[PDB]
Formats: structure tokens, C-alpha cells, sequence
RNA sequence: UGAAAUAGAACUGAAACCGUAGACUUACAAGCAGUCAAAGCCGUAAUUUAUUGCGGUGAUGGCGUGCCUUUUGCAUAAUGA
RNA sequence: ACAUUACCGAAGCUUUGGAUCUUAACGAAAGUUAAGAUGGUAGGGGAGCGUUCUGUAAGCCAGAGAAGUUAAGCUGGAAAG
């Protein structure tokens, strides 16, 4: 239940690069402000979404 | 100044131009046919033969279903294989193997006699075996042997 | 190689380089707008740290080159090195103690005018 | 510069031992393999075992 | 045109205007060399083969220089015996420019 | 009289690492693995320097045997006639000849068959 | 397969795998050597053709008394009873030619 | 400001270790990872100029049971890092 | 199985250089040639490399760039320079 020999840097690098990989979220520019917002989410900059106000963005 | 190299000569494989040789196997003996094929494939008939690289020609075998054997081999020679599962050892006599795959005996023999490794596998890629007396590589004008 | 007029550097930031490098990979070579959007969206500590450094680098470039707006800039290079470490103790059973390393990272971003 | 010019053979060097394989006096350093003698000792008293 | 010639018991393929690297030759013979043991001559199509030497066929050369090769190292060591030996070496070679092949 | 100055071990290690440049993995930078691989490599170098002679002579023989496959002279018989007719040309030379100028080698063979 | 039997078998096969052509060459050499030794009071040249490694101690001593230490050793000797006895002892490792 | 600001809370800053960029190679392959041969590609220098060298990578072929202790004998699945 | 003529095949032998040692001869010595002899654990003998410090040194080389690290190239039979 313990490593038998230290793995090679190749194997460690391969495993690390494959696992620690985060995927980009999709985007779609807001119809109101033109910001690039996450697709299917309220715009975090102007608050509109499909031409409807839902937030009141502060500071 | 220039020096006359008195060293062994190596010919660049991009200046060697591979031909195709037709070999008939009718009424010949399996081992002899395979030996001839291996000698041609390996490049051992050219003055600049080299085991490093692939410099020999290609071979088309026709009439592969008419190779003759001697002795009781037709009834007794066994071709084994293992599925890697436990107990999964399957044998196949020459008769049955020939009927199911007419080209199998000669392909197996040539594969055994060729060298081993990436170049050996490539050499076996350089070989075409046909059961009948006709082949589809008419576009290459193969030289008969 | 660096046009050190156009770059930002953030030293000893509170995250591990192993955790910040993938986020850097996702924005290397992208346009500034796309990279800023990605870093704002993605909810990672490394994402926020890169956001600050990238915004600062773009600010420096703009300040020194007044005719360069937010949409001619692309993130040319991004480097994430490892920084100081601090060791603290995590005590376990039977009087056994283990040392519990905390890693920091350096972040270097250079922007450049787009193709 | 006047080069004292020592007479030859006037000072042997030493038998520095245990300083490498190439010197011929390597790991075991002239003592042999094991036993009482390999570890500093020999029963002195004109001993015959 | 070329010659297959033996020098000090080593074959070489001599061509006119063209250097040969051979084993070091004595300082005494650093002036002008004549070699009389020609094994084969190919002249513009037709070839004469000696038994063992083609008669009335010489090669005349001018000594040029001596030159050392790259350094090689002979190393050996005995496993778990703590013993080894290392020796350097550089072989020396002489360069001779072939003038004419008396054919 | 303390005699410490450690400008020696770094020197040994730098020479070893200089000679072990292209090796795979950790054998190119670590001192211990580089020294082990280098030492076995140099012994291989000696052995193989002696083996290269055998390898090249074997290659020459195979090339000669290939160049003779055309005619009906098995090259054991070819060496036979070669010695018997007192032609002291070399395996390397014949192998190279069969490539550079095939017709000269063929003429030699016609001459041997006597 | 039992180790006793396989060792015996491997040794027997190695022993039996000798070539009759080589044996005939050796027989011819032995006949030539005996013919030469049968002479008396001639100068004979002795070549050493088999190594000293692994041979009997007595025979190594005889060969070093003849003057041969390596293969390829050349020594001329005058055949009298002493040299004849030494040659007979070590006949299988020498090649005798005659010095006209 | 200073001679130096990769002297800015620290001289010189090596190796282990972590990266970025470029060159070549790698998804039919069984490599104590090195050595001996060796095409292609890249860099450079000569000979007027596509062939030789020095370099770096390297398809492919031959060979190859880490090292140190202790042993009649260790690749040993004996010890030690 | 028995005959004829061969070939391949090792670091063995021969050939081609180069190094050391011993003996013998030549030579005023120095050295030059003739012969053989140089696998090696335990162990014995001999010759060197490198490090620090002191005298030589109130010398010599350094702010026109010293030690130290780093890159390339080169040299010696090895340490190494
Ligand atoms: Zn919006």
C-alpha cells in the first residue's frame, strides 16, 4: 500500500497534466451591455438576462 | 582538399526503388518456398544489403493453396494458439487450418522465418499472399520468378 | 525577450502553482477580452489572482502606450513559478506530528498588441 | 627563488590508507576481511590462541 | 580511374588528386613516397587485376602531415570488487596526397 | 590547518555531467545516477570498440554473398578460388567494389571460376 | 524433468556433437607427428598449437621445458632421446615440421 | 537616488526541484535506458554548391541481468541509499 | 553412418602502429636497437594528480575586472590541466 519505486518524472507529469485540467465555460455576449457572459446565466455586469432585470448590481 | 573514404558504403534508402516479384508456390515444398521469399524480402540479394534499413523488394505469392508437404504432415502438423484466458489453448491441424484460411500456413511460416522486431514486422507488411493463381497488383508489372 | 514596459509581476501570492497553472493554460495566447471574461467567470482562487495580475499588466501597457485600447491587446505570455513555503504542524495520534507545507506562487504576465 | 633541492629519498611520503580504490589501500585499508584483527585488536600476551 | 593498392599490409582505394589517411609513417619517409604493390587498376572502363600485384604499375604520393584522431578511453571495472582502470589513447595518422597512378 | 576548500567535488561532478549530456530522465542531472550510467557506458564503449571489427566483417561477408547470388559460385568457393589464384584483395574492398563498380567485381568472379 | 537426468543428457549431447571431419584432421596430424618422431637425430621445428590452460600440470611443465609458452611458439630442437620423450608426452598439442 | 534597483530588507546565488519559449522526435510498440552502426530533419563551416565535416535530435539493426556490502556462488525475490 | 574439398567463427595467432618495464647488445652517457612481458580480489613494492596552510613572497599577477559558479573549445597514459 506504499509506492514501491519513485515514479519517473514522465509519469508524474503525465498524470498531473491530465488531471489538473479545467475546462473553459461557454460564453455568449449579453444582448444589453455587450459583455461576454456565461451562456445561460444572468449577466454579472448589467443584471439583465433575455432583456429582463433580475439583479441590482452594486459596488 | 578531399579525403577518399575507405569505409563501408551505405546507400541512402531514398535512392532505392522497390520492385515486386511474383513467386509461384504450386507443387513446391512449404519450407523451401518460405526460405526463398524471406531471402527476397530481406534484401539479401542486393550488393548493398543492410540489416538496419529496408532495402529489399516486395513479394507476391500466388497459388498458395497448392504447397505440397512430405511425410504425414498433412495429418499431423499442428498449429497452436492461446486466447490468454485460462485453459484457452486451441489447436488446429494443417488440413482444417488450410480449409478455413487457405493462405494461413504459408503466411505463418514466412512470419516465423522473418526476423523479429519493428523491421521484421515491416518486412511482413511487404508481403502479399494469394490463394488462387491471380493477383490484383497488375499495376506494378511484377517481375516473374 | 521581455518588453518589461508592458508586463506585470505578482510575487508570493497565496496559492499553489500546481493549482494556478491550468487556469494560465486556458488563457495563454487569448485576446484580452476573452481572458478577462474567462477569469471573471471561473470561480477559482487562481483565476482571481491571475485576473488581478493580467488587469495590472494591461493597465501598464495602456499607460505607457496611450494609443492602445482594451481590444488590441492579447495575453502574449504567462508564467507561473513557485514561491516561499511555510511549514506548520498538524498533530496526529500517538504523539506523532506531521509538517504541513503552505506554498505560494509568483505570476508573470506580459501582454502585447494583437497581430 | 633558490630551490632548496632536497636529497632524494630523504623523506618517504606516508602510507595514507583508506582513501580510495586506486591507491591499493582502499576500503578495507590493509586489515583484511573480518575477525578480531579487522577491528583494532590483537591479544597481545605473546598469545598462541 | 582508380587503384586498389596495398600499403604496409592495408588495402586502400587510391584516386588521383585526393588524400589517403594511413597509419603513421616514419619521419625518415616524410619526403616522397612510391608504392609498388597495386592490387587492381580500373582505367576508364577496363580493369586489370594483379596476381597478386599488377606489374609495371606504381603510385606516387607526396607526404603532407601527421594528424591525431579523437580521444578514446579504455575503461574497465570489476563489480563489487572496488577495482578499475582507465587509459586514454589517441592514434596518429598520416595524410598523403596521391599524384599519379602509373597504369 | 583545516583544509576544507570544497572546489573538488563540484569539479568531478561537472566533468561527469558534461559527458552525460543526452541521457534519459534523471540520469542526466543527478550525480549518482549519472555516474552509474556513465561508468557502465564506458565499459560498453571498450567492449563495443572491440566488437565493431566483428560486426563490420560480418556485414562485408553478407554483402559479398549477396552480390554473388546471381552467378553459380557459392562464396565459400569464391574465397577458395580467390586464394588459389592468389588474389589478396580484402573483404572490405570487395564489398565496396560490388556496390561502386559492379562490373569489375563480376570480372573478378569470372576470373575466379577458373 | 529431473535435474540429474537432464545434466547427464546435456553433457552427453555436447560430447557426442563432435565433427568427424575435425576428428579426421586431428588423426592426420597425429599420424604426421608420429612419423616424424620415429626418426632419429634430425633438427625438428616444433609449433605449439593447443593452449596450456586447463591441461594437466605435468604436461604444462613438459611444454615449458620444451620452451613453448604460447600458441604460435616456434622452437627448433635436435631430436635425441630426451626430446623424443618430451615430444611423445605432449604429442597431441604440437605440430612437428622438419628443418631440411 | 546610486557605479550597480535581475543591490528595494539584501553580496557572490551552484545542485536537487519547478517552469516558459524554440528545434527535432514520439499514439503496432516489450528500451538496467547505455554503447556500437545508421537514413531523415534542424544549426553551422568548407568545397561555388550539393557533397563532405563538426553539432543537436533521432526511425531502424547488433550487443547489454544498476551500484555497494557480504559470500563456494547475487540481476537476484540477500543487505544498504 | 562413412569419404573428398571448403568456408564461417574469440580480446587466441599473424599483420599495422603507439606506451611502459626487464634482460642483452651498441653508445661517452643520454639514449638507440634485439628478445619477452605486461587479467587480477586479499596482500606487498614503486611513481604521480589535486586541496589547505607556512617559508621562498615588502616577489608576481588583479579595479583595464581577483577568487567563485557558468557556457563553448582544446590538451595529457589517469588522477586532471
Ligand atoms: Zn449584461
Amino acid at each position: 500500500a506504499v509506492p514501491k519505486f519513485k515514479p519517473s518524472k514522465s509519469r508524474s507529469r503525465t498524470r498531473r497534466s491530465i488531471n489538473m485540467r479545467k475546462k473553459i465555460p461557454q460564453f455568449q455576449e449579453c444582448s444589453n451591455c455587450g459583455n461576454l457572459g456565461v451562456r445561460h446565466r444572468i449577466c454579472l455586469k448589467c443584471g439583465y438576462y433575455r432583456n429582463n432585470q433580475y439583479l441590482e448590481i452594486g459596488l | 582538399n578531399k579525403i577518399t573514404n575507405n569505409d563501408t558504403i551505405w546507400i541512402k534508402p531514398k535512392t532505392v526503388e522497390k520492385k515486386w516479384y511474383v513467386i509461384d508456390a504450386a507443387d513446391r515444398i512449404l519450407g523451401k518456398v518460405a526460405v526463398d521469399v524471406v531471402k527476397i524480402l530481406r534484401g539479401k540479394h542486393k550488393a548493398y544489403y543492410t540489416p538496419h534499413q529496408d532495402l529489399g523488394d516486395n513479394v507476391i505469392i500466388i497459388n498458395a493453396s497448392k504447397v505440397k508437404l512430405t511425410g504425414k504432415k498433412y495429418q499431423q502438423k499442428l498449429y497452436y494458439r492461446h486466447s490468454r484466458y485460462p485453459g484457452g489453448l486451441y489447436s488446429d491441424t494443417f488440413r482444417t487450418l488450410s480449409e478455413r484460411k487457405p493462405c494461413a500456413p504459408l503466411e505463418i511460416a514466412i512470419k516465423g522465418m522473418l526476423p523479429k522486431g519493428p523491421l521484421g514486422r515491416n518486412l511482413f507488411r511487404n508481403l502479399k499472399v494469394f490463394s488462387g493463381s491471380e493477383h490484383t497488383l497488375k499495376a506494378q508489372n511484377p517481375i516473374k520468378l | 525577450l521581455v518588453n518589461r514596459r508592458y508586463t506585470a509581476k505578482g510575487k508570493n501570492l497565496p496559492s499553489s502553482p500546481k493549482k494556478v497553472r491550468p487556469i494560465a493554460d486556458n488563457i495563454r495566447g487569448e485576446s484580452y477580452i476573452k481572458a478577462i471574461a474567462v477569469l471573471c467567470s471561473m470561480p477559482n482562487k487562481g483565476a482571481k489572482l491571475l485576473e488581478k495580475v493580467v488587469k495590472s499588466a494591461a493597465s501598464n501597457a495602456m499607460y505607457h502606450n496611450k494609443n492602445l485600447s482594451e481590444d488590441m491587446i492579447f495575453v502574449k505570455t504567462v508564467m507561473v513559478d513557485d514561491g516561499r513555503r511555510r511549514k506548520k504542524i498538524w498533530p496526529r495520534a500517538r504523539g506523532r506530528a506531521d509538517r504541513l507545507v503552505n506554498r505560494n506562487c509568483h505570476i508573470f504576465v506580459e501582454v502585447d498588441e494583437k497581430k | 627563488m633558490f630551490n632548496l633541492l632536497k636529497p632524494k629519498g630523504a623523506s618517504k611520503r606516508r602510507k595514507i590508507v583508506g582513501r580510495g580504490p586506486g591507491s591499493g589501500l582502499g576500503k578495507t585499508s590493509g586489515r583484511g576481511q573480518k575477525g578480531q584483527k579487522a577491528r583494532n585488536t590483537s591479544p597481545r600476551l605473546g598469545f598462541e590462541g | 580511374m582508380y587503384a586498389l593498392v596495398e600499403i604496409n599490409g592495408k588495402q586502400y582505394k587510391a584516386i588521383e588528386g585526393e588524400f589517403l589517411k594511413i597509419d603513421k609513417i616514419s619521419p625518415v619517409e616524410k619526403d616522397k613516397l612510391e608504392f609498388n604493390s597495386v592490387l587492381l587498376i580500373n582505367k576508364d572502363g577496363e580493369v586489370k587485376i594483379g596476381k597478386p600485384y599488377v606489374v609495371n604499375s606504381l603510385i606516387r604520393c607526396t607526404y603532407k602531415e601527421d594528424k591525431k584522431d579523437k580521444k578514446v578511453v579504455s575503461y574497465r571495472y570489476r563489480r563489487r570488487k572496488s577495482s578499475e582502470r582507465k587509459v586514454g589513447h589517441r592514434q596518429t595518422y598520416s595524410y598523403i596526397l596521391v599524384d599519379e597512378i602509373v597504369f | 590547518a583545516r583544509a576544507k576548500n570544497g572546489t573538488v567535488h563540484v569539479a568531478r561532478r561537472k566533468r561527469i555531467l558534461k559527458k552525460t549530456k543526452g541521457f534519459w530522465g534523471t540520469k542526466k542531472s543527478n550525480y549518482k545516477k549519472a555516474k552509474d550510467t556513465l561508468r557502465k557506458g564506458m565499459m560498453y564503449a571498450t567492449r563495443d570498440r572491440k566488437v565493431r571489427k566483428r560486426d563490420f566483417r560480418r556485414l562485408w561477408i553478407s554483402r559479398i554473398s549477396a552480390a554473388l547470388s546471381d552467378t553459380g559460385v557459392t562464396y565459400s568457393r569464391f574465397i577458395e578460388g580467390l586464394l588459389k589464384s592468389n588474389i589478396k584483395i580484402n573483404r572490405k574492398i570487395l564489398s565496396n567494389l560490388a556496390i561502386e563498380d559492379v562490373e569489375a567485381f563480376k570480372k573478378i568472379v569470372l576470373e575466379i571460376r577458373r | 524433468i529431473k535435474r540429474k537426468l537432464r545434466l547427464q543428457l546435456k553433457k552427453a549431447r555436447f560430447n557426442a556433437s563432435r565433427s568427424r571431419s575435425k576428428n579426421k584432421c586431428f588423426i592426420k596430424r597425429m599420424e604426421n607427428n608420429r612419423k616424424i618422431i620415429s626418426k632419429n637425430n634430425i633438427n625438428v621445428q616444433v609449433f605449439l598449437v593447443r593452449s596450456l590452460i586447463g591441461k594437466l600440470n605435468k604436461k604444462v611443465k613438459v611444454l615449458k621445458a620444451l620452451g613453448l609458452n604460447k600458441i604460435g611458439d616456434k622452437k627448433v630442437h635436435f631430436l635425441n632421446e630426451s626430446i623424443k620423450g618430451m615430444l611423445n608426452e605432449t604429442i597431441n598439442m604440437i605440430l612437428l615440421s622438419e628443418v631440411m
